[PDB]
RNA sequence: AAUAUUAUUAACUAAAAUGUUAUAUAUAAUAAUCUAAGUUAAUUUGAAUAUUAAAAGUAC
């Protein structure tokens, strides 16, 4: 949501539609080095669950691939 | 000399001993007698 | 003897006419800005040689 | 006189909040023994950086001293220095801090430092 | 007795009423014609740090602090 | 009492009337309809179950001689749940007929 | 470079001085005038558990 | 400056002021404005600065009138 | 009381609720495009100093 709010809100920072990116590409000057999710795991959410679906008629049918 | 920390559930029971006794400590406060 | 607050016959709780001048160093929020300040970006200040310069 | 090492003892928190007169101040924030000799250290790093032209260093020595060798003990939020005005130069909190800066180091134990009036205790600690 | 527990127990818990019968239990009594609104109780779970990507409010924030362990 | 009267006249029954109130003068005065409580032993929790069941429906007279354990035996029983209570003296109930 | 005994003791002393990562220790580099530059003490860049606590 | 020394400079009539604000105008083109009675403020201020005491402001009084009452 | 001296230690067979480990560690959010001058070069200290040598800092 917030990447297309920066893309969809006005230049005046940074540069648009230009090749020059005034803010240069740089991974390996950032921070290296574990976070607490490194190690314990990614934090845990509550599982992402469907209320009151309806029931699964031809749960024995196989999907087709759609491409048709 | 004692060294390493105690460890997390030790402290926990710990923490049960205390309202353990808490909850005798309300037991006292309640009425010698009640009236029926 | 055992020892306790009088109640309250007028007034606040905590004391408005006699506050007791607060302690910090009175830096404003706005004339330092580091925190706290929720200023919606259409009213951002303070541009006059970046964007304030061109208003509108 | 002649007193055990058990004497004087700094480790209590004192319920006494200083009133400093001086517009800042620099006020002890835990336990400890001083030497002499570390607060005229002090006293002459912060005469350093003192405009003395509008302002007057002074020094709270009239506490007792203590055997070892004779020294203070310093209970918490015992004032120490007092930055005075001679006139109408009022200074931030980031230049009288700048200025009793030079003085901390000297000075063994944690201090803070704080503005005219009555200590506030609950902001310092 | 009337008077629920000892005297032990009576003076070691606050929780237990007094048991004063013709008086108001603290000072005199109370006009008849919220504590929680000046007592913070927030617990602040990150504590807040430096700006070291802002120039201006890393100086502005600067503590001028001195570490000192105990002698 | 112009309005206390017709609420303890033939409104209900009763035994609504606790009386805290010390023992030399409730032989003095006594009003024969009335339980006899101690205000320790109203405070105290041990009248919970002759006190009655539903806390909101019921309400209760405190007679009592000095008005401070009055007001005490209020808070007394509004601990346990009763919050309608009507302070009452000796002289007042004298009028209602209810002596 | 000189050593600061925390992050709050490290400033911005030049124009040209920056902050960077060294692996995740916080440090001060000046292009120019390099007596300027200040590390964060702390742990080296390559240590093992045994070796370094 | 006062406080270097402790002692004032000159004395000084806010008559004198004007026709030292009079010469300096913003734009000589319009010698109108800036006007007088907030730039003399300018000049009022720096003889201040300057350490020279003052008559209409600094001390109670309006120089003597001969004449009137 | 009367007398005598002194400068952790698990029958056997099972049961049993108290061992394992909470390791130091915090990131994203600056490369930072745009601009004429105008009390004023205040005054003092200084050979000089004009916001940035010292002094003095509630003039505007
Ligand atoms: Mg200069
Ligand atoms: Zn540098």
């Amino acid at each position: 949501i917030s990447e297309q709010v920066q893309n969809r809100v006005r230049s005046g920072k940074e540069l648009v539609g230009t090749v020059y990116q005034k803010a240069r590409r740089q991974p390996w000057a950032k921070y290296n080095g574990m976070f607490p999710y490194d190690y314990n795991g990614p934090a845990r959410r509550p599982a992402a669950s469907f209320v009151d679906a309806p029931t699964p008629t031809h749960n024995a049918e196989v999907c087709g691939t759609a491409y048709a | 000399e004692l060294l390493h920390p105690l460890p997390v559930r030790a402290r926990k029971m710990e923490w049960l001993k205390r309202d353990a006794v808490e909850e005798n400590e309300e037991i006292l406060r309640r009425p010698y007698y009640t009236i029926k | 003897r055992y020892y306790a607050l009088p109640h309250l016959r007028t007034g606040p709780p905590m004391p408005t006419t006699l506050e007791q001048p607060s302690g910090e160093f009175p830096w404003g929020k706005f004339s330092t800005m580091v925190g706290g300040t929720r200023i919606h970006p259409l009213y951002r200040p303070d541009g006059f040689f970046k964007d304030n310069m061109y208003p509108a | 006189i002649r007193q055990f090492r058990r004497y004087g003892d700094p480790r209590y928190i004192n319920n006494e909040a200083a009133l400093i007169r001086g517009q800042w101040g620099l006020i002890t924030a835990d336990f400890g023994m001083v030497t002499q000799s570390q607060m005229e250290n002090a006293r002459l790093a912060i005469l350093r950086r003192l405009p003395r032209g509008s302002f007057t260093l002074t020094m709270h020595t009239d506490y007792e001293e203590f055997p070892v060798h004779f020294a203070f003990k310093f209970t918490t939020g015992v004032p120490l220095f007092e930055i005075m005005p001679i006139s109408a130069r009022r200074l931030n909190q980031a230049e009288a801090e700048g200025i009793f800066l030079a003085g901390r180091p000297f000075i063994p134990l944690q201090t803070v430092v704080v503005p005219q009036g009555r200590v506030d205790e609950y902001h310092v600690f | 007795p009337r008077i629920p527990g000892t005297a032990e127990q009576r003076n070691w818990d606050p929780a237990i009423p007094l048991f004063l019968d013709d008086v108001d239990e603290q000072g005199r009594p109370a006009p008849l014609r919220d504590p929680s609104a000046f007592v913070s109780d927030t617990v602040k779970l990150r504590d807040d740090k430096r700006p070291y990507w802002s120039r201006r409010r890393w100086a502005l924030t600067d503590k001028f602090l001195v570490p000192k362990s105990p002698k | 009492d112009s309005h206390k009267l017709r609420e303890k006249l033939s409104s209900r029954k009763g035994i609504f009337v606790i009386d805290v109130r010390d023992p030399g003068e409730r032989k003095l005065n006594p009003v024969p309809r009335s339980v006899a409580l101690h205000h320790h032993d109203l405070l105290s929790g041990a009248s919970c179950p002759i006190l009655p069941q539903q806390k909101s429906a019921a309400e209760l007279f405190v007679l009592a001689s000095n008005e401070s354990r009055g007001l005490n035996s209020a808070a007394a029983l509004r601990r346990w749940g009763y919050d309608s209570v009507v302070q009452v003296d000796y002289n007042t109930l004298v009028e209602a007929g209810y002596v | 470079p000189q050593m600061v005994m925390s992050r709050d003791e490290l400033k911005l002393r030049c124009e040209y001085c920056r902050f960077e990562w060294i692996h995740d220790t916080l440090c001060v580099r000046c292009p120019a005038q390099p007596s300027h530059d200040q590390r964060e003490m702390w742990l080296h860049s390559t240590w093992m558990w045994g070796k370094q606590q | 400056p006062v406080p270097l020394r402790g002692h004032y400079c000159a004395l000084m009539t806010l008559e004198m002021a004007y026709e030292i604000a009079k010469m300096k105008p913003l734009c000589w083109g319009r010698p109108e404005y800036p006007l007088l009675e907030t730039r003399v403020r300018r000049v009022v201020g720096q003889a201040r600065r300057m350490g020279v005491c003052f008559i209409g402001v600094d001390t109670p009084y309006s120089s003597p009138v001969k004449d009137m009452t």
